[PDB]
RNA sequence: UAGGAAGAGUAGUACUGCCCGUACCGCAAACCGACACAGGUAGAUGAGGAGAGAAUCCUAAGGUGAGCGAGAGAACUCUCG
RNA sequence: GGUAUGAGUAGCGAAAGAAGGGUGAGAAUCCCUUCCACCGAAUAUCUAAGGUUUCCUGAGGAAGGCUCGUCCGCUCAGGGUUAGUCGGGACCUAAGCCGAGGCCGAUAGGCGUAGGCGAUGGACAACAGGUAGAGAUUCCUGUACCAGUGCUAAUUGUUUAAC
RNA sequence: GAGCUGUACGUAAGCGUUGAUCCAGAGAUUUCCGAAUGGGGGAACCCACUAUCUUUAGUCGGAUAGUAUCCUUACGUGAAUACAUAGCGUGAGGAAGGCAGACCCAGGGAACUGAAACAUCUAAGUACCUGGAGGAAGAGAAAGAAAAAUCGAUUUCCUGAGUAGCGGCGAGCGAAACGGAAAGAGCCCAAACCAAGAAGCUUGCUUCUUGGGGUUGUAGGACACUCUAUAUGGAGUUACAAAAGAAAGUUAUAAAUGAAGCGGUCUGGAAAGGCCCGCCAAAGACGGUAACAGCCCGGUAGUUGAAAUGGCUUUCCCUCCAGAGUGGAUCCUGAGUACGGCGGAACACGUGAAAUUCCGUCGGAAUCCGGGAGGACCAUCUCCCAAGGCUAAAUACUCCCUAGUGACCGAUAGUGAACCAGUACCGUGAGGGAAAGGUGAAAAGCACCCCGGAAGGGGAGUGAAACAGUUCCUGAAACCGUGUGCCU
């Protein structure tokens, strides 16, 4: 996938377009990604589970990977990603 | 090998009740004769076996959401050690 | 049940009435049990009369 | 795996025995509900398989 | 007294795998049930 | 008997003896009858009184009250006196 | 395939129940007690077949149970079957089946000899107690038997040849 | 190249840039049953023997290997019986079984049905059974087709032609050659004869094995002479003899790189849609993404890539190899064969005037001055040389694999089977044989409160929507109810 955990992505579709966050997890089998403070859902958690008080938990929900674009630290903008080989291993490059 | 023949111990109200009486219950390889079990237990635990009783359990039919199937057939061996023989732990 | 020299054996065909009704029959070879030595040693084998005609062991 | 190839056949054969004794003890503790680290079992099984593979390669 | 008086032995002796294998027509039956993809031959 | 033969038996000691079956139902609601079905299902045992008896009636040991009930007490039907 | 009508109708599958106590959200229907009633050459006790977990324990009450249901041969979990001597095999054969070579036959095959397989029959050594949620001539206690094995001790034999 | 420990709604314990999971090539392991093969057996079980090793004080145990049958062929033993054969034993090779319910060749071979009945005939050499196979099979280098005067192996297609014929001359059955195409390719023996053994002793003649030689029609060969070749050249594992290797290239089996909009604004839960601007294009395939995307993602065009294995094509290696002319003394050129009678069958051709081809049976040639055919048969002429074998391609079919396509289906359709289906279920068995798809973009799968034993509700909350609430898109009709305007 064009993004991976640790990457600073911009969200380009959905209720949260314009908002940028950090990729907390990637689900490449589902082709979805979890962005910090993006796509908050209210989970109605019964008390039994981890959380012995329970309650309405406001947590992030996965977004589709094609809805985020990688940030280039230099420009500070969303960019498409190309791959160039330094010599040992290939690395992602902004365009 | 001896540890191929003795699979695992058997822990139940019944098996645990006869530990004090120096009878140890094992699940053993379905092909293993009670003679092989005797010599296996002696090799593994450094005990002296007085008698081995053995019984075959057929698989139990179980259901899980309209899928039905049989649990594994088991061979259960009860190994009586001698009075002088040291005990097995569990 | 076959000539050891040739391969003569039963073959099927028709028996025909006047009125030309057909029914299946066979033609058997004229096989005779005789001692010969195809292999060095002699042995009793089926041989057709036709095969015996001329030169054979017996 | 490469470390196994450094050993002699007889030395590998001894490592197998050690691992089989370990695996038996794990299965024994698992049965009596005293294991905790249940992932060890798989590790040891693989190790044994690895030993027997190397030995078969020798011949 | 109904038809079907079960006997473990008679079932296998008449319809079992080894009886099927013992004749050419028996083997045709096995081949046919394999072809249809039966779970249970014999 | 033909054969094979230096080991044989006797006493005493302690040790060795594999695989399969073993649950439960089995005149039955678990077997054969599509059913928790008035049917069918080999064999062993099968007490006492009166009796020839395994008949019969009442009982023993033992088992059972039968997977809809409560009233009513017409016609009619069935099964009876 | 769905849904009517007949219709809240036929039926609810041979039979004696009663009350008290208990449990439970709930009881004619589950548990206990007492009385009553039924079988008793069986409706009792074994056991072969057959079934295959239905057995025991703890939960359960959707469906199944011709009603009900706290209950169950039902659902879900755990459990439970111990043999030198019992039955079968490491023994034997009958009917029958298979059958090296063989005989016969368009093919396929059919038949059959040696030889095998095959109990419903032959042979073959364990009894009485105890124990119990679920096995018991199997576990345990006591006392045996059968077939072997090594180890001691004497004894005898070692080419007219013990055995 | 960053996550991973499969579904599928888990809990736990762990692994991973010192590169996991994952993808491809190649190895290793591969219980038991099954041809099943050590013996037995009611498949997935039971019971051995022989070596060698191991364990124990020894029984009792353990490990590894071998041990079926038949055929062929070496070798050894070896009966009635003297030699010997049979028989028996050992060692090599080989077979066995399965299947693509297809295609192919062979052995065996129906009936319904049509004939408006039915027997000849048809159906049909079909279905089916059995055997043999091969990637194809079969056929095949003229004892052919013809008679435009010539053609030049076979096969397949078009045509001839529903013609000629066959036929209770009924129903029906029905060619072939010529002509046009696809594809093309030709070869090896047997025999004369030569050499070398081997034997029989016909005792120097005869038949048996191996090699050479040799392959055909107004003839060819052997056999005489003659010219050149004896690897100069040529040819090969697809026939033409047969087994080996290498190397290079290329294809397949993983991948890599890959242009251009976060453009503005409108509606909306969300924009890929509308309106308004741009841009890339050897890329406007397809799919995904919160509604319809060339420019968001996977990609796509184009351009790169293979350690390993397999295929193919070349080249080299290796291997193998005589071919023209001239005579006609003599010799050779497929025998129980050709052919004929009788009985059948195949030929489009039903016994007919019945050639041609095959089977059974009986009879039975010629053999170069020879033989066959030209649809009875004879003569002439013409064309051919049987009774031995091999042979690619053009053709048939698809259980499969890869890439695609469809005025094909869209859940009663399409496969029987979109879903754990040849399942469940039925049947002693062969065999028969279902039903059953859709929450949402995302589980955000309804915390909490209330009635209730629970089920199930009512709120509250999530969501665009819950009258989307775990079988949950839409939700017709029958059918079941509640309410009431008019009537009874
Ligand atoms: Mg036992
Ligand atoms: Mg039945
Ligand atoms: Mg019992
Ligand atoms: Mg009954
Ligand atoms: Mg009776
Ligand atoms: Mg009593
Ligand atoms: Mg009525
Ligand atoms: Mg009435
Ligand atoms: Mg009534
Ligand atoms: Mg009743
Ligand atoms: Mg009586
Ligand atoms: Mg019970
Ligand atoms: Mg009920
Ligand atoms: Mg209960
Ligand atoms: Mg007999
Ligand atoms: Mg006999
Ligand atoms: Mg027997
Ligand atoms: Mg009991
Ligand atoms: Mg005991
Ligand atoms: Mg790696
Ligand atoms: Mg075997
Ligand atoms: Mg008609
Ligand atoms: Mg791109
Ligand atoms: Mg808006
Ligand atoms: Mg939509
Ligand atoms: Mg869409
Ligand atoms: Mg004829
Ligand atoms: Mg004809
Ligand atoms: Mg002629
Ligand atoms: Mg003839
Ligand atoms: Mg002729
Ligand atoms: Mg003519
Ligand atoms: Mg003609
Ligand atoms: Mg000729
Ligand atoms: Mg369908
Ligand atoms: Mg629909
Ligand atoms: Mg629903």
């Amino acid at each position: 996938m064009h993004v991976k955990k640790g990457d600073k992505v911009k969200v380009i579709t959905g209720k949260d377009k314009g908002k940028s966050g950090k990729v907390l997890a990637a689900f490449p089998k589902k082709d979805r990604v979890l962005i910090e403070g993006i796509n908050m859902v209210k989970k109605h958690t019964k008390p039994s589970n981890v959380n012995p008080q329970g309650g309405i938990l406001n947590v992030e929900a996965p977004i589709h990977v094609s809805n985020v674009m990688l940030l280039d630290p230099k420009t500070g903008e969303p960019t498409r990603v190309g791959y160039e080989v330094k010599g040992d291993k290939k690395v992602r490059v902004a365009k | 090998d001896a540890r191929d023949i003795i699979k695992r111990p058997v822990v139940t109200e019944e098996s645990t009740s006869i530990l004090d009486d120096k009878k140890y219950t094992f699940e053993v390889d379905t092909r293993a004769t009670k003679t092989q079990v005797k010599y296996a237990v002696e090799e593994i635990f450094d005990v002296k076996v007085a008698k081995v009783n053995v019984m075959n359990y057929k698989g139990k039919l179980k259901r899980m959401g309209r899928y039905a199937g049989y649990t594994n057939k088991r061979r259960k061996a009860i190994v009586t050690v001698t009075a002088d023989s040291k005990e097995i732990q569990f | 049940k076959e000539c050891v020299i040739t391969g003569r054996k039963s073959r099927s065909g028709n028996k025909r009435s006047h009125a030309m009704n057909s029914s299946k029959r066979t033609w058997k070879a004229n096989l005779q049990k005789v001692r010969i030595l195809v292999n060095g040693k002699p042995k009793k084998v089926w041989v057709s009369a036709r095969a015996l005609k001329s030169g054979k062991v017996e | 795996a490469n470390d196994i190839r450094d050993l002699s056949t007889t030395e590998i054969q001894d490592q197998e025995k050690a691992l089989k004794e370990e695996l038996f003890n794990l299965r024994f503790q698992l049965a009596t509900g005293q294991l905790e680290n249940t992932a060890r079992i798989r590790e040891v099984r693989k190790a044994i398989a690895r030993m027997k593979t190397i030995v078969r390669e020798r011949e | 007294k109904r038809t079907y008086q079960p006997s473990k032995r008679k079932r296998k002796k008449v319809h079992g795998f080894r009886t099927r294998m013992s004749t050419k027509n028996g083997r045709r039956v096995l081949a046919s049930r394999r072809r249809k993809g039966r779970k249970v031959l014999s």
